[PDB]
Order: C-alpha cells, then sequence, then structure tokens
RNA sequence: UAGCUAGUAGGUGGGGUAACGGCUCACCUAGGCGACGAUCCCUAGCUGGUCUGAGAGGAUGACCAGCCACACUGGAACUGA
RNA sequence: CCCGCAGAAGAAGCACCGGCUAACUCCGUGCCAGCAGCCGCGGUAAUACGGAGGGUGCAAGCGUUAAUCGGAAUUACUGGGCGUAAAGCGCACGCAGGCGGUUUGUUAAGUCAGAUGUGAAAUCCCCGGGCUCAACCUGGGAACUGCAUCUGAUACUGGCAA
C-alpha cells in the first residue's frame, strides 16, 4: 500500500480459473459416454436427473447433463458436450447439446426450439 | 411545479410476541426543477401512508443548489454512512449518467447532465444524504469570490 | 563535444581494467517515484591508474573483450 | 430488415400517434388508441426506468422505421459529432433521405416515402438515389423522376402535405415536384415531445 | 521526526480553520513564506508575518468568511515519499478552476493560473480548494 | 538497386496506387524508403488523379534509382505542371 | 530455484574474420556474474497494433506491415556480392 | 451501371415474457416430468415446468457455449484497507534501502521551457474527397504520451562547500 512497499513487491490479483476444463477452452467437445444414469439431487429439490458419464477425446472422462424430456442415449452413442453447470447435482459441470451427433432432438417440443435441437414443423 | 419521484419501498419486520409485523418504509425525493432538493424517509404500516409521509417530510426539509446553467459546476465527492458517491459537472456532457437512487436526486434536483459513479456501499437511503452532502457543500464562482475577496 | 558518463569504480582486481557503477535516477512507470537504479560497466584503462572507491568519467569505444566496450578520460575524486 | 407489420399496433404500444397512418382521413378514429395493445393493453403497466427509457428508443425508431443496428451507428456518430449529442441524433434522423421525401410532401408515410426512395423515383442534384437512408447534406435539390412524376400518390400525398405544418427547414415547392433541404433543422424546430436525454442515457448504460 | 514542513504547515491552517482559531503560528521558512505569499495574495489567508531573529516563526492570520471558514480543503500534493512534477499541459485545476494550485516554478512559487500563463510548469506543492 | 515504383493499395476492382521509393528486392506492398506520390486510375474527373513529388523524384533520380514503366509514363504526364 | 562461472573475467603475444572481440590458441594474472534476482525451472516468436476501459490500466499480438527463427530430424560446409 | 418487360408477384425467422429484465393469461403435469446465470420454481387452482393465445426484443439473422476486458474501488498508481469484519511482526537493536530541520554560495543530476534528429507505412482521432449511401478506399493534419543531443531557467529535490 505504500508505495515503497510496491516498488518492492506488486499488487498481483489471482487467475480465477475455468469452471469448465474442456480442454483450450473450445466450445464443444465429442465424447462416447461410457454410462448413462439417473441421479438424485442436493436437498431441495428432488428429482431423477438424467446424466451422462463421458470419455471425451481429450483424455478426460466428465459427466455432462442431458436436457430437455427424454433422450436416446445408451453407452456409446457419441455426443457433443457444452459447458455449463447444472447447479442442483453435485459435479456435473456440462450438458450436452440436443441435435447433435448422435442425440437427437426433442420429441414434440414447440418453443425455445433451437436449444433443443428440434427442426420448424412444417405447417 | 412540485416534481416529487419515489426511490425505494421496503418492507421491515420487527418480530413480537406472537410472530412478526410487517411495516413499509418509502424513501421519495422532491425537488422543483431549480435548485431546491428534498429527500424523505417516512415509514407506515401500508405503503401509500408510507409514500405519503415520504413526501410530507421531503416537502420540507429541502435544501438550496447552487446550480450552474443547467448542471453541475466543479467536481463534487459526497459521502455518507458508507457510500461514497463522486459527480462531475460535464459540461453538458448529455443526459443525467448516475447510478440507481442518485439518477432520481439529480433528476429532480433539476441538473440534467453530469457525470456520477457511486462508489462503495449503494444503499439507496445512503447514496441520496451522498449526493445531497455533495450537492450541499459544492458552491459556485460568485461565492467563492465572495469569500476570497476576488 | 563526447557522450559520456560518471560513476564510481566497484572493484579494481583486474589487469588493465576497472568495473564502474553508474546511478541513473528514474521514474517508476507505473508508481511515480523516482527510484535509484545502476549500471556496472567493465571498462577499460590502460596503465590501470584508477583503484576502488574512486568517481570516474567514461566513454564508450570500440569493443576490448567481452562485454567491455567503456574507457575512461578522467579520473576524478578517488579520496579514501 | 424493415418492420412489415400492424403499425396501429407499434403506434398503440407508445400511446402516441407515430404518424404510422398519415393517409387519407384525420384522427385515428379506428384504432382503440391507448386502450389495448395486445390482450392484457387494458392493463396500466407501471413502468420501470429502464422501461420508460427503452420506450422513448423505441418511439423514435418506429418513428423513423430504423432498426437498431443502424440506430445505434447512428447513437454513435451522433456522439462523436461536436455539439448535443441528443440534437445530432435527431439531426442525423432528418437528414435521412425517406425522412426529406416524406417532410417535403412526396409520400403520405414514411414507408411510403421509403417505397418512392426505394423504387427509384427520387433524384437528389439530379443524380438517383435509391436508398433510404442517404444523409441529404444542406442546400441540396431532391426531386421525383419523369417515371413517376404524376402518378397518383405523390399528388394525394401532397395533398395531404397542406394538412401538416410545412418544416421550416425546406422549400416545399410543389409545382415542379422538387425540394430544397437548405439548412439542419434545429431541435426546436421538430417535434417538441421526443425525449432524447432517454436514448443517450439508454445508450450510455 | 519531521520530514514535510510544508505539510506541517498546511495541517497547521486545516486544524487552525477547524477549530475557528484567530491566527496560526510555525517555525519558518523561505519556502513557507513563499507559500503563504502565495495564500494571501489569492486571498486564503488575511495575513501574514514573520517575526523572531534566530528563531523565525512566521504567523498566519486567517479569514472567515461568514461563521464558515475561507480554506475549504488544503491538501499537501508533492509529498517526500513521492514528488509530482507537471508540464504546462499536465498542471492541473482544482474545483475547475475556483481554487488554486501552488506550484513551485523555477520562476518560482506560483499558482496554476499565474504559471499556466507563464508558460511553465513545475513542481505541484498543494491544492487550496 | 532502388526503384520508384507504384504499389497496389485500394480495394478490389478499385486500385490505388502508391508510387514509392523501396529497394527492388522487397515485396510490392512490402518496404519502402519513402512514399514520393500517389496516382489513382480513376478518382474521378475533378482536380488531380495523380500527384507526385519531382524534387523528391529527381533527388532519387540523381543518387542512382531506377524507375519503373508507369512512374516514367505519370512523369511524362504531369510533366512540369500538365 | 541463492549461489553460478576455468575460455570462465582480464592482460600480453601469435593466429583468424570483411570487421572489433576469448572469436581461437600459448602464457600470465584470479577474476567475473548475483538478492537492482545471477543460475535453474515452466511458458513464449517480438513489434506497429487489436479488444476492452472514462482513464490509468488489463488481455492479446488472427488479417495487414517491420524484424527474427525454422524448412522431415541431427550436423556440416561448397558455390556466391 | 443504364433502359425496357411481366406481375405483389420469388423472398421472416430466432430468443424471451417470476425478480434482476422490456413483455401475461388459460390449459396439461402435481417434489413428477422437468427449468435454472444468481435468487430459486414444481408435493392440484404453477405469470418460473410443457403446450396454446397474446406480447416483448432483435432481425437474415437469432440464441447457446468458449474466451477477453468491463462492471470489480473484489490487488485500489489514478483508486481500498488493518480496535471488534481478513489484516499491526511478541518486543527491541540495526546493516543495505526509503525519507530528512534551517541559512548562504556554487553546480544543474532530477525538474521545467524551447530547438533539432528520430519515433516506418497502415490503424485510432480531426477536417475534406471517391464508390448511388454505408461498410470500404483515400488527401492533408493531429497523434505516436518516448528517447537522444543542444540551448536556457534555478523555485523545489539532489551533489559540493560553509
Amino acid at each position: 500500500a505504500t508505495v515503497n512497499q510496491l516498488v518492492r513487491k506488486p499488487r498481483a490479483r489471482k487467475v480465477a480459473k475455468s469452471n469448465v476444463p474442456a480442454l483450450e477452452a473450445c466450445p464443444q467437445k465429442r465424447g462416447v459416454c461410457t454410462r448413462v444414469y439417473t441421479t438424485t439431487p442436493k436437498k431441495p429439490n428432488s428429482a431423477l436427473r438424467k446424466v451422462c458419464r463421458v470419455r471425451l477425446t481429450n483424455g478426460f472422462e466428465v459427466t455432462s447433463y442431458i436436457g430437455g424430456e427424454g433422450h436416446n442415449l445408451q453407452e456409446h452413442s457419441v455426443i457433443l458436450i457444452r459447458g455449463g453447470r447444472v447447479k442442483d447435482l453435485p459435479g456435473v459441470r456440462y450438458h450436452t447439446v440436443r441435435g447433435a451427433l448422435d442425440c437427437s432432438g426433442v420429441k414434440d417440443r414447440k418453443q425455445a426450439r433451437s436449444k433443443y435441437g428440434v427442426k420448424r414443423p412444417k405447417a | 411545479e412540485l416534481q416529487e419521484k419515489l426511490i425505494a419501498v421496503n418492507r421491515v419486520s420487527k418480530t413480537v410476541k406472537g410472530g412478526r409485523i410487517f411495516s413499509f418504509t418509502a424513501l421519495t425525493v422532491v425537488g422543483d426543477g431549480n435548485g431546491r432538493v428534498g429527500f424523505g424517509y417516512g415509514k407506515a404500516r401500508e405503503v401509500p401512508a408510507a409514500i405519503q409521509k415520504a413526501m410530507e417530510k421531503a416537502r420540507r426539509n429541502m435544501i438550496n443548489v447552487a446550480l450552474n446553467n443547467g448542471t453541475l459546476q466543479h467536481p463534487v465527492k459526497g459521502v455518507h454512512t458508507g457510500s461514497r458517491v463522486f459527480m462531475q459537472p460535464a459540461s453538458e456532457g448529455t443526459g443525467i449518467i448516475a447510478g440507481g437512487a442518485m439518477r432520481a436526486v439529480l433528476e429532480v434536483a433539476g441538473v440534467h447532465n453530469v457525470l456520477a459513479k457511486a462508489y462503495g456501499s449503494t444503499n439507496p437511503i445512503n447514496v441520496v444524504r451522498a449526493t445531497i452532502d455533495g450537492l450541499e457543500n459544492m458552491n459556485s464562482p460568485e461565492m467563492v469570490a465572495a469569500k476570497r475577496g476576488k | 563535444k563526447i557522450r559520456t558518463l560518471q560513476g564510481r569504480v566497484v572493484s579494481d582486481k583486474m589487469e588493465k581494467s576497472i568495473v564502474v557503477a553508474i546511478e541513473r535516477f528514474v521514474k517508476h512507470p507505473i508508481y511515480g517515484k523516482f527510484i535509484k537504479r545502476t549500471t556496472k560497466l567493465h571498462v577499460h584503462d590502460e596503465n590501470n591508474e584508477c583503484g576502488i572507491g574512486d568517481v570516474v568519467e567514461i566513454r564508450e569505444c570500440r569493443p576490448l573483450s567481452k562485454t567491455k566496450s567503456w574507457t575512461l578520460v578522467r579520473v576524478v575524486e578517488k579520496a579514501v | 430488415a424493415r418492420y412489415l407489420g400492424p403499425k396501429l399496433k407499434l403506434s398503440r404500444r407508445e400511446g402516441t400517434d407515430l404518424f404510422l397512418k398519415s393517409g387519407v382521413r384525420a384522427i385515428d378514429t379506428k384504432c382503440k388508441i391507448e386502450q389495448a395493445p395486445g390482450q392484457h393493453g387494458a392493463r396500466k403497466p407501471r413502468l420501470s426506468d429502464y422501461g420508460v427509457q427503452l420506450r422513448e428508443k423505441q418511439k423514435v425508431r418506429r418513428i423513423y422505421g430504423v432498426l437498431e443496428r443502424q440506430f445505434r451507428n447512428y447513437y454513435k456518430e451522433a456522439a462523436r459529432l461536436k455539439g448535443n449529442t441528443g440534437e445530432n441524433l435527431l439531426a442525423l434522423l432528418e437528414g435521412r433521405l425517406d425522412n426529406v421525401v416524406y417532410r417535403m410532401g412526396f409520400g403520405a408515410t414514411r414507408a411510403e416515402a421509403r417505397q418512392l426512395v426505394s423504387h427509384k423515383a427520387i433524384m437528389v442534384n439530379g443524380r438517383v438515389v435509391n436508398i433510404a437512408s442517404y444523409q441529404v447534406s444542406p442546400n441540396d435539390v431532391v426531386s421525383i423522376r419523369e417515371k413517376a412524376k404524376k402518378q397518383s400518390r405523390v399528388k394525394a400525398a401532397l395533398e395531404l402535405a397542406e394538412q401538416r405544418e410545412k418544416p421550416t427547414w425546406l422549400e416545399v415547392d410543389a409545382g415542379k415536384m422538387e425540394g430544397t433541404f437548405k439548412r439542419k433543422p434545429e431541435r426546436s424546430d421538430l417535434s417538441a415531445d421526443i425525449n432524447e436525454h432517454l436514448i443517450v442515457e439508454l445508450y450510455s448504460k | 521526526s519531521m520530514q514535510d514542513p510544508i505539510a506541517d504547515m498546511l495541517t497547521r491552517i486545516r486544524n487552525g480553520q477547524a477549530a475557528n482559531k484567530a491566527a496560526v503560528t510555525m517555525p519558518s521558512s523561505k519556502l513557507k513564506v513563499a507559500i503563504a505569499n502565495v495564500l494571501k495574495e489569492e486571498g486564503f489567508i488575511e495575513d501574514f508575518k514573520v517575526e523572531g531573529d534566530t528563531k523565525p516563526e512566521l504567523e498566519l492570520t486567517l479569514k472567515y468568511f461568514q461563521g464558515k471558514a475561507v480554506v475549504e480543503s488544503i491538501q499537501r500534493v508533492s509529498r517526500p515519499g513521492l514528488r509530482i512534477y507537471k508540464r504546462k499541459d499536465e498542471l492541473p485545476k482544482v474545483m475547475a478552476g475556483l481554487g488554486i494550485a501552488v506550484v513551485s516554478t523555477s520562476k518560482g512559487v506560483m499558482t496554476d493560473r499565474a504559471a499556466r500563463q507563464a508558460g511553465l510548469g513545475g513542481e505541484i506543492i498543494c491544492y487550496v480548494a | 538497386m532502388v526503384t520508384i515504383r507504384l504499389a497496389r493499395h485500394g480495394a478490389k476492382k478499385r486500385p490505388f496506387y502508391q508510387v514509392v521509393v523501396a529497394d527492388s528486392r522487397n515485396a510490392r506492398n512490402g518496404r519502402f524508403i519513402e512514399r514520393v506520390g500517389f496516382f489513382n486510375p480513376i478518382a474521378s474527373e475533378k482536380e488531380e488523379g495523380t500527384r507526385l513529388d519531382l524534387d523528391r523524384i529527381a533527388h532519387w533520380v540523381g543518387q542512382g534509382a531506377t524507375i519503373s514503366d508507369r512512374v516514367a509514363a505519370l512523369i511524362k504526364e504531369v510533366n512540369k505542371a500538365a
């Protein structure tokens, strides 16, 4: 704080590391989804949350949430993980992109349709 | 030509014998549009009684400000409790660009185009109190020249 | 004229050469405080007249060894 | 890239006549103005501070028919120019070619003037300008070409030019169907009710 | 120990204005009489008087306009820990010109107006607001 | 060899050539010793289209600089005045 | 990461280069660097600039332009301005 | 680029609507299905979930994700703190370092003023010009806050002498 003390040793704010080690800080990665689960949340909430566990293409084995009502994932099903924490499940840090490699769009959906991988219904 | 406006209403509580009792606090600022700024606090059991006590206290307890053409004169810093507040005259630096609860007091104060930036705490009850203190100890070139001879 | 510097002898013991500390007094780029700052230079002198603790002026010349691109002009202020 | 919808709906959310259907008749009479901008339009909004700033910007864009990236660029240009940024912003919106064609009475609305400008019916200084946002300099002559002169629209539009207030910074003359943008409009020469400090403060947050 | 007698002088004047003191004495020097002459010239003090022979004592008769005090805020800028030397373009105005800043220029101890008019910057001693 | 030559700087299908003095083995739009005028082959039919500092050109040709065919054509165009 | 350095630091003489120079060799001296951070370790092409910022700064250095380095990997020279 | 032809004829999505944050009701579900940036919604009349109607914001785009700066005065040089919130070494002595009462003389290193050389061009900024306008291209200037040298000033700081 004294200016001599800063000449001797300057200020230094820490690095504030990343929530998502999707390495290189890439927007999506792809993985193999080693298994598929349902997992109970933390205390104020209760549900069964549909969550896969994925061997990414960079080596990391990370678990990942599966959005929307109902999926078609089973154990090999190469998916595209996205980045984004589900706070209610302890330790999922990622999401799966619905409407991507082996992850179909959400069936019978009409609103917020782009974020669930669903094409525009012809009418 | 009174130009009143309310900044913040809150629900405070008391915790008596049988449960809690909920009261409402207003915080308003009135001002004519040419100096003459006041604020009033006022608290009551319902919201319209609270705002009415706040306006009624704010119409009295009103302070003169030595404005420039449409704005401040020199950059001024006002502090109150934990809330430190800067202002800069911004000689036609268009539009009142102040924080919340400072935009209102500067709006009804009659100033039009200053630059602000509140620091510290930014509780609305103390960020005015730090704008009036501020606009109160801002003096004009005919007051400084009155003090120091010329 | 020539550009020269002034400094003091920091050590002596080498075979027709000397080493001179220069004190430049430079403002800190962030903090705005004028701070002393040295520059040690290996300086040549024929017949090694200046001892330790002196003050000597110094000019730049061709290379005479590794580093050593500096040679004295005038020894002042030798007082022990 | 332009609005293409119900116009009087936009004029009804703002609560104010935005001159979006000037056309044949008088004051609206079939708008249900003020009453219902949608299904819950009978509700008073109790609008916020962001809501009043936003709603002022939307009033101005929906008047002059400008979208947001273009408006935002006008704010950057009005900011960098010397003077008063609100007044500079209205001076940039008033020098638009479709606006100057509307002010001269060549189009009934600003969309009709924008279609006259768009369909190569308008010259400035003897050169045809196809562009809605051409920035008309002072002491310019903007006129209608020989094609699309003596078409019905413009005649009718000049018929309803006399019902309005005849802007001071123009030479409106409808005999030859040519006009002269003489000077930049003063802030006190236009509309009196738009609050441009609200849109300065909207973009300055 | 005393290492900044100028800031000591300005401290004497802040605490004399704050205590409704009529006059302020201190040990005197050439720089304090230079600054005090600038303050009398610009109207922040009423008068000064240097007495003594072998131990000079500067005395500043202070000003009070109304009940309020005239010297609203006097600050020391170029302290010994960190000295501040401005050019003629970097030379600041205090309270947007309503309040002088005493700069020590090579021509002498002047104000900001007087040294910006003289065309030369220097070492900015104190803000008087 | 130093060459007084043109260097293409405008947009696509709209060249603006700046006549510079470069060491001839540099790139075209690369390193130059000094620029000495310009040449716009369009510009409009207004006033100039080309201005070109003849004193510095005469300096460099005095030094030993060569001149490309366009720069020679431009000096043959702007002869002393026209 | 607190000690590092024996062609190492300097001198004399011989050689070498287009050119000064431990550049190289013989001999002599015992230096030199280092807490104003040497040495070691991790990372990294550098700059004009770019992005953000009221500013001071913070991040970055894709295109465009200046400089350096590399040309499968390790080394070497030949020709030649 | 200009002119002629036929006909509105070939040409509108995406996110959001509990608060922050502009924009609301009905129906389905009933701690489920699911949502979520934070606060948190959902255990039967859910403006927060899914659909519909309606609206809001942007628009040939619109959202999400990753990354940077901002907000963050939450590393504070400008511009923070330390009795009790995190923070005064258990207390001293003291080297290197930082700072240093007062007067006169000299120097002029810091400091200040001017000049010169340089700080490539582009980029940013200003005043203009050309592409129908704009983006874009471009003319002239300003700027590049720097460094070096020379000429001065001597109030403050430093050196030297008393």
